[PDB]
């Protein structure tokens, strides 16, 4: 099979998380 | 007009009822393996059976966006497996709920019960993660999940409806050796499910 895919967005914390693009 | 499985109104119908039903099942499994706050959640009905409605909006966009995009991978039955990873702090993966799934490569285009006894069928998944937790180890504080997705078998990067996605690595999708728990097998004439979870050991 192909994959597996995932998000590349993490799924959310409670409260936004920090600023790291890379 | 020659028309093509995705084509058919039975197939877009059949997309939008198993991606919803992902919906839910994935709101149920952070409710129950407490992957976010029992505190978020709101008691809803769904197939006719209780269920957990994350009310975070942020959250539920973020399981919408993603589960979106399977959708049109399963309107052409090209999703071989869709699974919810729990992974602790470490960012190891401590539990997988795998949903392997299988369509026929058509479906009539005489509509007519079309979904039948499908309520049935699902209700029967989410009963049995409803009480997963009696099964399953309780895990530790701090996890968080992503989702997996397999498809039927060349970039990197992988954009769909706006939403990007990428290789998962077998550094986040690897368990030596885990444990297997059946959860429930099911088939129809529209789709056959498989649901089962891996636990590290």
């Amino acid at each position: 099979s192909s994959g597996p895919w995932k998000p590349a967005k993490p799924a959310p914390s409670v409260s936004p998380g920090p600023w790291k693009p890379i | 007009t020659t028309l093509t499985r995705q084509d058919l109104n039975s197939a877009q119908v059949v997309a939008d009822v198993l991606s919803e039903f992902l919906e839910v099942a994935v709101h149920l499994i952070l409710y129950v393996r407490e992957v976010y706050p029992v505190g978020i959640f709101q008691k809803r009905k769904k197939y006719n059976v209780p269920v957990q409605m994350s009310c975070h909006p942020e959250l539920n966009q973020y399981i919408q966006d993603t589960l979106h995009c399977v959708k049109p991978l399963l309107e052409k039955n090209d999703v071989e497996k869709v699974v919810v990873v729990i992974l602790d702090k470490e960012h190891r993966p401590v539990e997988k709920f795998v949903f392997e799934i299988t369509q026929p490569p058509l479906l009539s285009i005489n509509s007519d019960s079309l979904l039948s006894h499908v309520e049935q069928l699902l209700r029967a998944f989410i009963l049995k993660i409803s009480k997963v937790d009696k099964v399953l180890d309780h895990n530790p504080p701090g996890c968080t999940f992503t989702v997996l997705v397999h498809t039927r078998e060349m970039e990197k990067i992988q954009v769909i409806k706006d939403f990007p996605w990428i290789l998962a690595d077998e550094q986040d999708v690897h368990m030596h050796d885990p444990r297997l728990i059946p959860l429930k097998t099911m088939t129809s004439d529209i789709l056959k499910m498989q649901l089962y979870v891996e636990e590290r050991a």
